[PDB]
């Protein structure tokens, strides 16, 4: 529903969750948002 | 990473 | 047979409807229900009359 | 085995530690490193555990509960029923979780066809007749068939077969059996055929479509009547010359209750009534597919927006409503836009009946490829060879030749040539199938005419009127826009979703079952916003609603027919409120009560329409539509959107009956299936009587928003259609935030259904110019003669006339093309012309900023909309949405009380003179 975010206020986008390549499926190691 | 929770059925 | 009635284990009897005997019921007013063993009971069948 | 689990627990990571702590400091710290390219991740063990105390109950709690109507109430025109909500000491019920369990009977009336086609003989031909008889200037003719092949005739009928050495002969009421006959393929002789043969008095029916009843177990049909015995006389017959006499055929005569339960005659060749032998050239056509259903995520059953209908959530306490309901709000729209945003609309969700409208793609637009038909296909004999002829063998003599008669036959069938066969060209059959019945039949009833000697209705609205318009094949054939993707200008403003390849629709009406006669049990959903997820604190509230009984409201026709005329009808025989509690711990329940009952944790919501609705009536053939708002402070102003409507279509909420709505199909108020969103010219926003709204040079155009073109001189239209530059620009930055660093694809989050690229199709097409090209006539429908001899004139009947070369259309290619002129349009359905009220038409905001603008938050201002609109032979509506903060804050202070503060601005429903 809404983009990760850090709070430094100001509101900081998080980049976690985003896409990579990975050797292993990403789904069995995190949640790709 | 290593934090990530482990894939079992239903839980 | 000649074997003795009842030689295993015997489970209790469930307290719901459709186990205890499959003999053929009866509905609420008198119409004839089929056994638990009958194949009409694995789908449901409602009646209505319209307006 | 051990009374402490937790060392075992923790060796073995079932209950502990990550892989963050429980491994060296050294291994996380490489396993970060390499994460890219040498994954560690899934080589440890991570345990997850669930809480154990404070979370759930151990006390005797129902998660489901049923609640019986203390008040339910039965109108001829509706339904209430009132209950009591009662949300016991700690425990918390999320509203969401609450529904209404509907029980009763749907009778879905005599025009409900779910099916397209016939039951009933839709392998024979549509002008193939009954074994019938008929009278002529009187002697009885008889046309029939004898199929069966028996022993011996007698008086007694056909011997079958013997029991021992007495003959056992047929029984009269089911043998011999209509679909028993010849196995093998070769004719061979048979001097004792017999068959079944309807009588003079049973009306003749074409064989495709009819049905009569069994009257016996064996299945043979046949009127029973009271002396309880079957009347069915045996006719002999024998050879013509044979008149000792021996019968060759004997027709069981009988009479059938026939009928056509679902088929229609599409040619009656007399007018007289009783049978004839020209009743033997009646054709009979398939009813069109009517899908009669609940609509999607049920609108129409529950009042919402009807004031006078208005539902009750209020403590018994006070029974002071809490609910404010408004009839410029639009809580169905709002609900099919929500369920657009937050979740996957293209799939089907049952229980709240939700399955979204949605017509079929290459129906709307049709997409012409033509038809791959390169190769003939042939149809066979049934031995591959009908016409062989007789031979002799002959054998040489030691030039000549002479009888060979010792060890052949001197008849031998052999075929000299090629085999018989006829040609059939299937692909453009099967395409030519598609467009009549999917695109043809649904041609507006202006291009129609009337079938002669069939009596039809009167009520356009009636299915009995739609169903036998016989319409041209020729309007919609195989060979409309080759090469065009391009929707036919008479269906643009024709609704798409009334159509029986409306895949929710077609969803919704087999989800209840196949027949007219439908007990239905339905979990209806609750979509005021205000209650629609409210979390209620402890207390005992009643909870009231009033639902429809309107069958053109709760129901949906694929046809848009007048199902109080069509006999369609519903009951409800009793209607339950379920409420799913979560079982929380009763002191986490009570810190939870006690922290949602401080003024500063108020529940507070949003519609998400959050618009005021206003449906501006547009007049027949009306091309200027000038509006009005009077003068209001436009602070918190958000933007607009518009799309219109048709009056036909669109129900006046707010009345409870509307006894002049004769109509059944989609309402694109209701659903959000917006289809004449094309048919706008160019918009002209002023503000204040004098200045021109955005102003400040903004547009190519800068005094209006043209939609759309026909002259393009100056050259400013996009997307290969007549969609203007400054328009395409505003509903790509109003959307999706895209225009200005330039135009791309939208990702597929923001491009949801109800959106504008999701639904923007750019088209165009080359019609003929009646100005250069030379040779130009004007061939109307009666006179093109495309595929002259093979098919029907100006009906779906039985082709008529001579092969002969086509006159239409003209053609667009080759070396021969015509003098051709490109037509552009665009359709865009499913969405709304959103103009946001933002000083650079993006949204970086709901509360933007020229709502925040010092200009319209401290004083007020008038607003003359001045819309032009294509023309359209039928009263139509404008639903422009003023889009504003619809806004509930949920108070609740002790046990029972329910205290509710709505707010909208700028449209606010309450002002100093209420």
């Amino acid at each position: 529903p809404r983009p990760p975010v850090e709070e430094p206020a100001v509101e900081t986008v998080s980049p976690e969750g985003r896409g990579e390549k990975r050797p292993r499926p990403d789904r069995e190691e995190t949640l790709v948002t | 990473g290593l934090r990530f929770p482990s894939k079992m059925f239903g839980g | 047979d000649g074997s003795i009635v009842s030689s295993y284990l015997t489970t209790r009897m469930p307290p719901w409807a459709g186990v205890r005997q499959n003999v053929m019921g009866s509905s609420i007013d008198g119409r004839p229900v089929l056994p638990a063993n009958s194949t009409t009971l694995t789908y449901e069948t409602v009646s209505g009359t319209p307006l | 085995a051990t009374p402490s689990m937790m060392p075992q627990w923790s060796y073995m990571h079932i209950s502990g530690q990550d892989a963050s702590e429980y491994l060296s400091p050294g291994l996380v710290q490489f396993a970060r490193a390499t994460e890219t390219y040498f994954s560690l991740n899934n080589k440890f063990r991570n345990p997850t555990v669930a809480p154990t105390h404070d979370v759930t109950t151990d006390r005797s709690q129902r998660l489901t509960l049923r609640f019986i109507p203390v008040d339910r109430e039965d109108t001829a025109y509706s339904y209430k029923a009132r209950f009591t909500l009662a949300v016991g000491d700690n425990r918390v019920l999320d509203m969401a979780s609450t529904y209404f369990d509907i029980r009763g009977v749907l009778d879905r009336g005599p025009t409900f066809k779910p099916y397209s086609g016939t039951a009933y003989n839709a392998l024979a031909p549509k002008g193939a007749p009954n074994p019938c008889e008929w009278d002529e200037a009187q002697k009885t003719h008889v046309f029939g068939q004898a199929p069966y092949s028996g022993i011996n005739i007698t008086k007694e009928g056909i011997q079958i077969g013997v029991e021992g050495q007495t003959p056992k002969y047929a029984d009269k009421t089911f043998q011999p059996e209509p679909q028993i006959g010849e196995s093998q393929w070769y004719e061979t002789e048979i001097n004792h055929a017999a068959g079944r043969v309807l009588k003079k008095t049973t009306p003749m029916k074409p064989c495709y479509g009819s049905y009569a009843k069994p009257t016996n177990e064996n299945g043979g049909q046949g009127i029973l009547v009271k002396q309880l015995e079957s009347q069915v006389e045996m006719q002999f017959f024998s050879t013509t010359e044979a008149t000792n006499l021996t019968p060759k055929v004997v027709l069981y005569s009988e009479d059938v209750d026939i009928e056509t339960p679902d088929t229609h005659i599409s040619y009656m060749p007399t007018i007289k009534e009783g049978n004839s032998r020209e009743l033997m050239g009646q054709q009979s056509m398939p009813n069109r597919p009517n899908y009669i259903a609940f609509r999607d995520n049920f609108i129409g059953l529950m009042y919402y927006n009807s004031t006078g209908n208005m539902g009750v959530l209020a403590g018994q306490a006070s029974q002071l409503n809490a609910v404010v309901d408004l009839q410029d709000r639009n809580t169905e729209l709002s609900y099919q836009l929500l369920l657009d945003s937050i979740g996957d609309r293209t799939r089907y969700f049952s229980m709240w009946n939700q399955a979204v409208d949605s017509y079929d793609p290459d129906v709307r637009i049709i997409e012409n490829h033509g038809t791959e038909d390169e190769l003939p296909n042939y149809c066979f004999p049934l031995g591959g060879v009908i016409n062989t002829e007789t031979l002799t063998k002959v054998k040489p003599k030691t030039n000549g030749w002479e009888k060979d008669a010792t060890e052949f036959s001197d008849k031998n069938e052999i075929r000299v040539g090629n085999n018989f066969a006829m040609e059939i060209n299937l692909n453009a059959n099967l395409w030519r199938n598609f467009l009549y019945s999917n695109i043809a039949l649904y041609l507006p009833d202006k291009l129609k005419y009337s079938p002669s000697n069939v009596k039809i209705s009167d009520n356009p609205n009636t299915y009995d009127y739609m169903n036998k318009r016989v319409v041209a094949p020729g309007l919609v054939d195989c060979y409309i826009n080759l090469g065009a993707r391009w929707s036919l200008d008479y269906m643009d403003n024709v609704n798409p979703f009334n159509h029986h390849r409306n895949a929710g629709l077609r969803y919704r009406s087999m989800l209840l079952g196949n027949g007219r006669y439908v007990p239905f049990h339905i979990q209806v959903p609750q979509k005021f916003f205000a209650i629609k997820n409210l979390l209620l604190l402890p207390g005992s509230y009643t909870y009231e609603w009033n639902f429809r009984k309107d069958v053109n409201m709760v129901l949906q026709s694929s046809l848009g027919n007048d199902l109080r005329v069509d006999g369609a009808s519903i009951k409800f025989d009793s209607i339950c409120l379920y409420a799913t509690f979560f079982p929380m711990a009763h002191n986490t329940a009570s810190t939870l009560e006690a922290m949602l009952r401080n003024d500063t944790n108020d529940q507070s919501f949003n519609d998400y329409l959050s618009a005021a609705n206003m449906l501006y009536p547009i007049p027949a053939n009306a091309t200027n539509v000038p509006i009005s708002i009077p003068s209001r402070n436009w602070a918190a102003f958000r933007g607009w959107a518009f799309t219109r409507l048709k009056t036909k279509e669109t129900p006046s909420l707010g009345s409870g009956y509307d006894p002049y709505y004769t109509y059944s199909g989609s309402i694109p108020y209701l659903d959000g299936t917006f289809y004449l969103n094309h048919t706008f010219k160019k918009v002209a926003i002023t503000f204040d009587s004098s200045v021109s709204w955005p102003g400040n040079d903004r547009l190519l155009t800068p005094n209006e928003f043209e939609i759309k073109r026909s002259v393009d001189g100056e050259g400013y239209n996009v997307a290969q259609c007549n969609m203007t530059k400054d328009w395409f620009l505003v509903q790509m930055l109003a959307n999706y935030n895209i225009g200005y660093q330039g135009f791309y694809i939208p990702e597929s989050y923001k491009d949801r259904m109800y959106s504008f690229f999701r639904n923007f199709q750019p088209m165009s097409r080359q019609v003929v110019d009646d100005t250069k090209y030379k040779d130009y006539q004007q061939v109307g429908i009666l006179h093109q003669h495309n595929n002259s001899g093979f098919v029907g004139y100006l009906a779906p009947t039985m082709r008529e006339g001579q092969a002969y070369p086509a006159n239409f259309p003209y053609p667009l290619i080759g070396k021969t093309a015509v003098d051709s002129i490109t037509q552009k349009k665009f359709l865009c359905d499913r969405t709304l012309w959103r103009i946001p009220f933002s000083s650079n038409f993006m949204s970086m905001g709901a509360l933007t900023d020229l709502g925040q603008n010092l200009l319209y938050a401290n004083s007020a201002h008038a607003l003359d909309m001045t819309f032009e609109v294509d023309p359209m032979d039928e009263p139509t509506l404008l639903y422009v949405l003023f889009e504003v903060f619809d806004v509930v804050r949920v108070h609740r202070p002790h046990r029972g009380v329910i205290e509710t503060v709505y707010l909208r601005t700028p449209f606010s429903a309450g002002n100093a003179t209420t």
